[PDB]
This record gives C-alpha cells, structure tokens and sequence, in this order.
RNA sequence: AUUCGGAAUUCUUCUCUGCGGGAUUCCUUUGUAGCACAAGGUGAAAUUUUGGGCAACAGCAGGUCUGUGAUGCUCCUCAAUGUUCUGGGCGACACGCGCACUACAAUGUCAGUGAGAACAAGAACUACUUGAUCAAAAGAGUGGGGAAACCCCGGAAUCACAUAGACCCACUUGGGACCGAGGAUUGCAAUUAUUGGUCGCGCAACGAGGAAUGUCUCGUAGGCGCAGCUCAUCAAACUGUGCCGAUUACGUCCCU
C-alpha cells in the first residue's frame, strides 16, 4: 500500500512501550517477535505493523517521538 | 536546423495539457523558453528549425 | 503455360445460346451457362476428355459439339441423378436436367401452376411477397 | 553414472519437460521432432536462441528431450526453450563448478530476462455485464 | 546411418509415398472418387488429379502415429470451418466415407490390419514400407 | 408419509435454546404477538430492543415497514448498539430474522438484527508483557 | 562459441548507426535473430525506446481487423521486403531503414493551444516516421496489382532519400509548411 | 488377501478432513497397511442468474458456487478388520462408502 | 485492366531477352511491363529458371524474387 | 546408434490439494521542506500486487399485484373474467428507429498437408468402434464403455507450409440474398417452411460508407473458435473458457 491508518498506528505504538528492549531495526526479526506478542487473525496486519514499528525505532535512535512515552 | 538540449522541464501549459514547456540550451550556451509537442524529458533533443512561461 | 495464341482463339465463344468469355478457364467459361454451375462444370469437362488447365477460346468445333451434348442429356454419360436440378418432374415424373432458356420459362410453369389452384405459395408469388416464412 | 536431470518451463499453459542427459552425441528432439523439423522458420530461432547464445560448446555430448503440452503454437515454442536453457544450468550445477555455471548464467540474462524466469501474465476473466474483460454494452440514448 | 519415420518432413514422406502407391498399379480406386466432395464441409471438388492416393499415404502415416484410431478420429484430423451464409462459420469433422474406403485399399495391400478389440493398426510390412521410405527421402 | 421413510427408521428430539434474548427467529416472534395484539409500536419495539440488550447482546436493531399510519406507507428503524454492515464476516458475527403480519388493512413486514458478541477482523491486542 | 545474431541469419547489425543526433537515442539498434519477442515494452513510460527497430515495423503492420494480432505473418513480409531493399539499393537493408525513421517526420508542427508552431519531441517523431510509412505502403496496395512487399520496399526506399514520391514525405513537407506560418 | 477402498465425500471441507484424519489414526492402532490419503480435484457447481424479479433497470447477475471434497484410502486387511476400523459417530454431511478392490 | 492471357509471337522473345537483364523480377513486374496476367507471368519466370537465365532470392509459397544471373 | 508396442523394479521434476509460507514502502538515493513522493535494488510478484464479492445515512409517488400457498380494497361468478378441448394469432407490411451477423477481396478466395487448448456436461442420457461400402452426402443398423478410470494421448479455429498447386484487379473463382426440384430426420401434429444434406439460380445490393456517435490503458483492444443455459427439434443471444496479440498516453480542466 501507499498510507498506513488509524489501527495499524495506533497497535503499533503499544507494542514499542511494552516490548522495547526486544525490537531493533531490522524489519524481519521485529516481524517474529510481533507475532508472538500480538493476537489477530490477518497476516497482512501484522505486516504493517511491523512495518511501522520499525521506522518508529529509527526515530527513537535520533530524537524523542510525539504520542510514545517509554517511561 | 540548429540542435537544442532540454535542462529542464517547466510544466504542462495548454488548455487540455497536450504541449509542454521547457528550457533548452542551445548547443550549437544560451537557454531559450519553448513549447514541446509530444512526449519529452530531460536531457532530451530537440532540432530547432520564445514563449510565456505557465 | 508458355504455349503460344493459336490464330484461331476465339475471345467470345457461342454455347447454348449464351455469350460464354473466352478468357476464363474452362470450367469457369461455362459456368456462364444456366443450369450449370462450379460443381456441374468440372464433370462435364471430365466426360468429355477437356484438360480443365486450357482457356475456353482454344477449343474447336467439335469440342463445343461434344460439350454442348453433355450438357443437353447426363443421362448417357454416367452422370447419377442425385446430381441433376429437375428430378420426378411434378408433371411429367421424368428426371432431366434444365439448361440455358429453358430454366426460366419452366420456373415460370411452377408459379403459374401454383395460382391457378389457389395454393399459399401462389398467392404469396402473385403478391410480390416473402414466401419462405422470414420477417 | 546415469547423469540426469529434469527441469520445466511454462508461458501461459504450456508446460516443457526437458530431460538432459549424458550421451556420446548431441541430439535434441522436441516432442519427438528434431530441432531442424519445427516450423515456421521464425519459431525455430526462437528455440535455437538458447543455444546460440552461450555456444554450442557447451553442449558438446548432451541428449536433450523436450515434451510440451498445453498452451498453443507460440506458447510451447517459448515454454520449450526455456526448458532448455534452464536444463543447461541445472546441469552444470549438479556436475561442475559454480565458477562456470557463474558465466552461463550471466549471459542468458544479459540477452534475455524470460531465458530462465518465467513469465507470470495470465487471462483476464470475463465480467458480465460486459462483452470481454474491459468492454462494456454499447449506449444508446434515443 | 539409418533412418526412421519423424525424422523426415511430413510432407516429403506423403509425395513420396504417393507415387509408389500410383507407380505400382496395385492399390484398388473407388469409382465415386470421381465425383465426390472429400466432406460436406467444403465447397468444392478437390481438384487434384491425384487425391485418392495422397490421402491413403497420409491415412497410413496417421495410423502409425496413433496406433488404434478409428474413422472417427481420422476425420477429426481432416475437418475443416465451414461457410455458412450470412452466418457464423462453425468446424465439422470430415465424412468418413472416404476414411473407409482409405482403409480398405490399405488393408488390402496388406499394411494395415484390424485392431485389437478396436481401431486399426498397422501390420509389420507396414512398419518395413513406412520406415524404408523415410531413408528413401532422407538420401534424397 | 411424505417422504416414505420406512417404520422405526425415522426419529426426531426436541433441545432447547440456550437464550432467547439472542435468537432473532424467537425475537421477531415476540414482536409479532405484541403487534397481532393492541399494542403500541414504539412500545413493543423498545421491549424487544431493551431486552436483547439486557440479555448480553453487542447490537440490535429493530426495522417495521409498510402502512404504519396513514393510507402511505412509512418506515420505523431503531438502532442501539455496534453493528456491522460491510464484508464477508458480517455473515458469522450478525444474525437475522422476517415476517409478514397480516393487520386488517395491507400488510406490515418486521426484521430483527441481532449482533452475536474468533475475533473481529480487525481488532488487535497486545499482549501485556511479564 | 557465441556469434553476435543477424537479422533472418543474413543481415549483419555491425555498424548501424543513424546521422541524425537528436533521435540517436531513441533508435535501438540492438541485434537479434527474429522480428518477434514477447516482453512487457509498455510498463514503463520510457520503455519503447529500447526495442529493437526492426521489431517496431513489424507492429505497425498488424493494423484493421484483417491484421490484428498476425505477427508470424508480419514477419514474412518483412523478411522479402530487405531482400527487395537490397536489390533496388545495393546497401543494407538495416541501415536503409534507419535512414527512413530518421526523416519521415516533420520537425516542427502546428497545435491549438492558441493554431501555433510548436517543436515535436524527438519520441515523437521516431514513432510518426513508422506510422506514416506503414500507413502509406498499406493504402497503395489496397485495389492493386502489386504485393505488399513491393509497395513497403517503395515506401521505404524513397524515404530514405527524401524523395517526394513516397507517402510519408508529402505529409512532412505538408505539416511542417503549415507550422512555419502559425510561427 | 483383499483390499478394501474407502470412499469419503462431502459439501464441507472441516468436515472431510476431519473424518480422514481420524480413519488414519484408528487404522493404525490395527496395524494394518494403508495406501493413502489421495486429495482428488474438488468439483465446483456453479448456477448464474438475474437477480430482478421483472426485468427492470441494469441487467445484474450474481453466481453462486457449490464445492463438493473427495478424498480414498485403500487398506489391507480383510472385512471384520474394516468392521472395526471405520464404525464411529462420524458427523453429518460426510458419507463413507466401502468398495472391495479386484 | 486488359491483360492477355497467353503469350503471342512478340511477348515470348522479349521475355527471353529482356526480362534476364532487370536488376529485380518479380511477376507483378513483369505484368505491367508486357501487359500479361500475373498467372502467365508467373509461369514464364518458372520458366527462366528452369533453364538458369535468372537467379532465386527469397522463396515462399506466394511470393518469388528473381534477379540477374550476373 | 536411433525409433515402436510383454515382464519388472524403483521414484516424485511435471499433475492432484487441506492447512501453511511469501511483500512490508523492506533497502539506497533525489526533491525536499511530520505525513509522504520519484527513480533504482531485492525479488515469482513493487504499490490498494492483479481481478471480483460485500458495502453507510437519506430519497424516487422509479419497476414489479405475470413468479410465489406474500396481501388491503375491488370486479365477474354456472352456456363464468373460473376450467378444459378444437382452430387461429402473438411471425401480418416494397414505413421509421435501437442492438447484432455477413461483406465489399490479393495482409485474398479455392484445393491439399502439418502442429496443436481450456472451462464444462452426461441416464447412472453422453459417447467409441465396426457395419452400411462392389460406390454421394445426411442417414439407418450391430456389439460394447462411463464420471482425474468411458468419451480422451479431449486431433478447435485463428496459424504454418521450400505446396516449385489454380485464380490476376474484374461486381471476377469477391459476396451469398432471393427462389426451383429430389430426399432424410425430431414430433401426437412441420400447410406461414423446425432443422440438416445434393444439384441449380447468383444479372440482389454492396468497390470502405454525410451530419452525427459508442467502448477502451497490458495478456488489455481487436481477431478466433469451444462448452453451459434455453432444449423432443432450432443460437446471428446471454453466461463462462482458452488461442494469436498490438498502436497511443501515463496529462489536463478546454467539452460533459
Ligand atoms: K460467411
Ligand atoms: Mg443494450
Ligand atoms: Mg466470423
Ligand atoms: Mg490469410
Ligand atoms: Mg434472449
Ligand atoms: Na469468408
Ligand atoms: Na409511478
Ligand atoms: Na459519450
């Protein structure tokens, strides 16, 4: 696709406050750890969600996000 | 027939947008304003046997 | 076929009382005849021993006798009578074959025959109409 | 030993099997018919592209056997040869070192992409509602 | 050094099997091979002085490529798209009469014979004339 | 008889639901005792509504048509709740119901859509960690 | 043993190359065996400036009802219309007809933003300069006597060297006439 | 001695494979040889029509599809021992028929 | 438009003398230069080469091209 | 060495399919001023991957009372607007209009020869082989075989042919409308032709089509045939499937 919506970003900014010192910057080792953290039943969701949770980290590294709170 | 190199490519002018107009650079360094028909790009070449800018 | 004009070629040529064009092939030069047709023409020009690969306008005399004779009776010559136009005449019950002038004027007896009894046909035919059931 | 291999190819339902295999003279047959039978002329370099391109060195002592069934006259000439060209590889994979199946490889790719993958375009269903896959009923107004 | 049937040209085998059938004067002509339409489906006489002949040579070719066929799946292999009018044009099989009298002049000469259970096959003089005449036209 | 099953090849048993409140077949019902009796409509569709809702329902709605009031016919929706609309899952997640009350004058049909609370197809959760 | 391919195993691509500077980059001159392919050249916008030219012409052949999607048989005729070409012209047949796409176009034409003379984009007149020759030789073998190849190998010849006898000549002097006066 | 084939049909594939994946198991526990499963191509049906009572407006279709599933097992072992194997409550849509092989 | 069918005393020379010195033969050609049909024509060039006065190019079911034999 | 059609072993490259894997703007760079975009890479697939299905809230005096044992209110009701039987009509016309099929030819017509699909359906009617055949075709008639096992190695038509075949620019071997005379098949019943096959007629327009006008962006347009449905018989229609396979643009708000 083109433009990520509401339910992919919003899933997708839990899963880095709960599980931040298990994802890094790599798309597909993030993937696995995704799947086993999350429950739904499309695998093109959790795609995407992966997706975003990888460009979220690479923001991190640099300066802090709106809307994430690690705490 | 001088020969004219496109530089760049400053927008889609006419009414139903079938003529574009560039910028050439004479290479026969001087760069005039014309209307292109057809499909061009940069770094095209034209065979040149002004206009207002959109 | 690099064989020379006769002085004898004959751009038109007579045949059943029909103009026939003395430039086509054989078979295709009396197909201008009534009555005989593509289908028709190459067995006559089998019976009567005609190389089907001549111009008609070469042929003679005796030639235009023997085909024109064919075409007359194919009966003699082992032509069956699945192949002939006219067969159990409606009148006569005899099988022929109709050729030049006299397949017009035995359509004409068909038509004329069919109104004078009144039949659908007839009257179908008398006023100009379809009379093969289309719309 | 017996020095076999088995590969495919498919363009749009034809599907080639080839089968090479180690002789003592070079012979390739297409569903029976040797290469020099097949017409039209145009369809056999098709064919014989994928062997001209690398050399015919290259299949100095191999027997090459191709059935082909499905598709149409221009599909099993595309499924063919990419059966044969994908046979090549295969078998200098199975029986050489990968320096010279490095050099075989590059060169059918620099000539063409579809020599050894194949091509994925497939029909278009029908819709009703519409004449084909994209023609819809003529419009009449008045 | 050898050679076989399918290593040659189809049609190059038909020519040639042919002639011989023509030359030698010993295969039996249906008298309605004069006239006849070789199918339904066509328009007109085949035209060729010797069409009985190229069909018995492409009949026999046929039966040893698939051994078993009968008329009806001959006749598959000869139709043809007719010519229907101002309408749409549709595919007919061809008659099998001439397929069965194709298969009698064969059988007679000893080539072909009947199937088993079904269709007809080719005798081993057939496999001796239809092999022999394909290094006949390989050598040229 | 009808269809000449043989004699003691044939048996039937009579189980019973589990809940009314979520069965629009017993629902619709209901709705049609009330209406075929002197009831009011907004009073008898606010039962059913209050009570499948009560009953552990995750949406309801409840549609009568056709010659409320009047000689012209008019339609009469409630809604209360979620409920979806669009997809292929809306077939396991919704369950539906119809009828046709004969009224004295024309006729009037009722429906009932009832959301039975897998998951959604695209609710996601996360798993709280430790 | 690899050898670089020749068109119909006769004609050698060894040399191709056209005079004229502005359309050299729009002219593929990349050897092959057959005028026939099955690639996806219309994915890309700029994708049909790399297949090969003498591929092209045979696409432009396969026009009306008639020729629709009979591309085996527009390759027969192309393979007797360069063997036409080298008897008339005692050249190559590949670089004659690089020769003819390299003039069949007018160089300026005239358009209705305001009619005005407007500068025609060198795509443009690679794919004019087929059209009008393929329309051209298709027009003048319609109720005649002569086969196709003859007339294509006309049209081709006699654009090549700017004769006024051939089809797509007359409309590029007609065109480029009618430009230079809305100048 | 013989060999026995069990036929297994029906509109639902949960419940085709549900049925195969416990004649296997209970084969097993016999120790009896087993020539199978084999997955045959599932039929599609299929009926198209118009979806207007009257014949009114744009002419609009709708397709419905029907699956039908079919799986075999060959078995060795002679009938008592088949008696055995495949007498269970098997659920309902799935039929099961027995065919002794030549 | 009026083409002969068949070769007369002054056509059969001139296509044994002046048709073998034509850079391209072809049978529509010939037609227009002597005023014969292109089936005669055709069969007076199989002719030519027959006897090897003129040179086969490209060869087809339908379509023949001849030229000099030097 | 190469081909063709008894007994054996083994084995899943191709075929079959229930649940899985795979693609996410993932990677690099540009324009850059967070959301994103363009070109390229990886790759079977690179942008909603492709094509469909389902689709909110309000409304139309849109259609249907010829579907229904869904109905209000009406009408007729015993030589009846109920029901059955016989015959006719819905098919009538040198008139007008919408949508199709066939053409106006040589990138062709005719006569041969080659290689070669997919989706389907079948009484449980579909179809093979062999007679007929010491002589047209269509037909008749005998034995057998069935649902990935029979039909079936599914022999489609475009297509190809170095086929040393015919025709040669003309309303002509283009086109096949209209009509005549035999004969067979479906049906209780072919006279308004039910349909198919043989010979004949072809002297019926038609040589590319005024003003206007429809659809279309890649396995797409166009061309080509094949199944299903209606069905005792009849597809120039519709619903699907495959085969050959392009030109142009990748823009704008001029018309709507
Ligand atoms: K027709
Ligand atoms: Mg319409
Ligand atoms: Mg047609
Ligand atoms: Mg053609
Ligand atoms: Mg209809
Ligand atoms: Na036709
Ligand atoms: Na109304
Ligand atoms: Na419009």
């Amino acid at each position: 696709g083109k433009i990520r919506t509401k339910t992919v970003k919003r899933a997708s900014r839990q899963v880095v406050e709960k599980y931040y010192s298990k994802l890094n910057f790599d798309f597909y080792q993030n993937k696995r750890v995704i799947m086993d953290v999350t429950i739904a039943e499309s695998k093109k969701l959790k795609n995407k969600i992966a997706g975003y949770t990888t460009h979220i980290m690479k923001r991190l590294a640099r300066g802090p996000v709106r809307g994430i709170s690690l705490k | 027939a001088q020969v004219g190199l496109i530089i760049k490519v400053l927008g889609r002018t006419g009414s139903r947008g079938n003529v574009t107009q560039v910028r050439v650079r004479l290479m026969a360094n001087r760069t005039i304003v014309r209307n292109v028909k057809g499909p061009c790009k940069e770094n095209d070449m034209l065979s040149l046997m002004e206009a207002r800018r959109l | 076929s690099l064989t020379l004009i006769p002085d004898h070629f004959q751009h038109i040529v007579r045949l059943l009382n029909t103009n026939v064009e003395g430039k086509r092939k054989v078979p295709f030069a009396l197909r201008m005849v009534k009555g005989v047709g593509i289908r028709f023409a190459y067995l006559v020009c089998k019976k009567a021993g005609i190389d089907v690969e001549r111009r008609a306008g070469t042929l003679t005399a005796e030639e235009l006798e023997k085909i024109a004779e064919i075409i007359a009776d194919p009966a003699k010559f082992k032509i069956p009578d699945w192949f002939l136009n006219r067969q159990r005449d409606p009148k006569t019950g005899k099988t022929e074959h109709l050729s030049s002038s006299m397949v017009d004027t035995r359509l004409r007896d068909d038509l004329e025959r069919l109104k004078k009894m009144r039949a659908h046909r007839g009257v179908r035919h008398a006023y100009g109409l379809r009379v093969r059931g289309q719309h | 030993a017996l020095k076999q291999v088995q590969t495919f190819g498919k363009k749009k339902t034809a599907i080639a099997v080839a089968t090479v295999t180690k002789a003592a003279q070079c012979n390739i047959k297409v569903n029976g018919v040797p290469l020099q039978q097949i017409l039209p002329d145009t369809l056999r370099a098709k064919i014989m592209e994928a062997i001209t391109v690398v050399g015919s060195k290259y299949y100095s002592r191999l027997r090459i056997d191709v059935a082909v069934h499905g598709g149409g006259q221009v599909s099993q000439a595309y499924a063919a040869r990419q059966a044969i060209a994908k046979g090549l590889i295969a078998f200098f994979q199975k029986y050489h070192n990968e320096v010279e199946k490095a050099a075989l490889k590059d060169k059918f790719l620099a000539y063409d992409k579809f020599l050894l993958i194949a091509d994925p375009r497939r029909c278009e269903p029908k819709k009703w509602g519409r004449h084909s896959a994209r023609t819809r009923f003529t419009k009449s107004y008045r | 050094k050898g050679a076989t049937l399918k290593d040659v040209s189809a049609w190059r085998w038909i020519k040639t099997a042919a002639r011989h059938f023509k030359q030698e004067g010993k295969i039996f002509v249906p008298n309605c091979t004069e006239i006849m339409k070789s199918s339904h489906g066509r328009e007109r006489a085949p035209q060729n002085p010797d069409w009985y002949y190229i069909r018995c040579a492409a009949v026999l070719r046929a039966i040893y490529l698939r051994p078993g066929v009968g008329y009806g799946g001959l006749s598959k292999r000869f139709g043809n798209k007719k010519n229907y009018g101002s309408r749409p044009e549709h595919t007919v099989t061809s008659s099998t009469g001439p397929l069965h009298w194709a298969c009698k002049s064969l059988t007679k000469l000893g080539l072909v014979e009947p199937g088993a259970q079904s269709g007809q096959r080719l005798t081993r003089k057939g496999h001796k004339f239809a092999d022999s005449l394909a290094f006949q036209v390989q050598i040229r | 008889q009808r269809f000449n099953y043989k004699e003691g090849k044939l048996q039937l048993y009579v189980e019973r639901v589990e809940v009314r409140g979520l069965s629009a077949m017993a629902q619709v019902e209901s709705l049609r005792f009330k209406l075929l009796s002197n009831l009011q409509v907004r009073r008898a569709a606010m039962g059913i509504i209050r009570y499948v809702m009560e009953s552990g329902a995750k949406g309801c709605e409840v549609t009568v048509g056709g010659k409320i009031k009047g000689q012209r016919a008019k339609s009469m929706t409630f809604r209360d709740g979620y409920m979806i609309k669009s997809g292929t899952a809306h077939k396991s997640f919704v369950d539906s119901a119809c009828r046709h009350c004969y009224m004295r004058a024309g006729c009037i049909g009722v429906k009932v859509k009832i959301m039975l609370p897998e998951p959604l197809p695209d609710v996601i959760t996360v798993i709280e960690p430790k | 043993s690899s050898k670089t391919p020749k068109l119909f195993n006769k004609w050698s691509f060894e040399g191709l190359e056209t005079s004229e500077l502005a359309l050299r980059d729009h002219i593929s001159t990349t050897a092959a065996y057959v005028p026939h392919t099955s690639g996806r050249w219309q994915k890309r916008r700029f994708y049909k400036a790399r297949m090969p030219i003498v591929e092209r012409l045979a696409n432009g052949l396969m026009f009306k009802g008639r020729g629709n999607g009979r591309k085996l048989q527009a390759a027969r005729l192309l393979k007797h219309t360069l063997e036409i070409i080298h008897l008339l012209t005692d050249e190559n047949p590949l670089q004659v007809v690089v020769d003819a796409v390299s003039k069949g176009a007018p160089r300026e034409d005239s358009t209705r933003v305001g009619r005005q003379a407007v500068d025609v984009s060198p795509m443009r007149r690679v794919n004019e300069a087929i059209y009008q020759m393929c329309k051209g030789a298709r027009e003048a073998a319609f109720r005649n006597l002569k086969s196709m190849p003859e007339c294509l190998a006309d049209e081709i010849v006699n654009a090549s060297k700017g004769s006024s006898n051939s089809y797509a000549i007359k409309k590029k002097d007609e065109v480029e006439r009618v430009a230079k006066a809305n100048r | 001695g013989q060999t026995v084939r069990l036929t297994i049909t029906s509109r639902n594939a949960k419940a085709v494979e549900s049925v195969t994946s416990q004649l296997l198991t209970r084969a097993r526990d016999e120790k009896v040889t087993i020539h199978g499963p084999v997955r045959l191509p599932t039929r599609t049906l299929k009926i198209t029509t118009r979806k207007t009572p009257c014949g009114n407006g744009t002419n609009t279709w709708d397709t419905f599809e029907l699956k039908i599933y079919k799986r075999i097992i060959d078995l060795h072992a002679p009938t008592e021992q088949v008696k055995k194997i495949t007498s269970f409550t098997m659920e309902s849509g799935v039929d099961v028929s027995i065919t002794i092989l030549d | 438009l009026q083409n002969a069918v068949m070769f007369d005393k002054e056509t059969y020379d001139k296509l044994r003398s002046e048709v073998p010195k034509y850079k391209l033969i072809t049978p529509s050609i010939i037609s227009d230069r002597l005023k014969i049909a292109v089936s005669i024509a055709a069969a007076g060039l199989k002719q030519l080469c027959r006897e090897k006065l003129i040179r086969l190019v490209s060869c087809s079911s339908k379509t023949r091209v001849y030229t000099r034999i030097v």
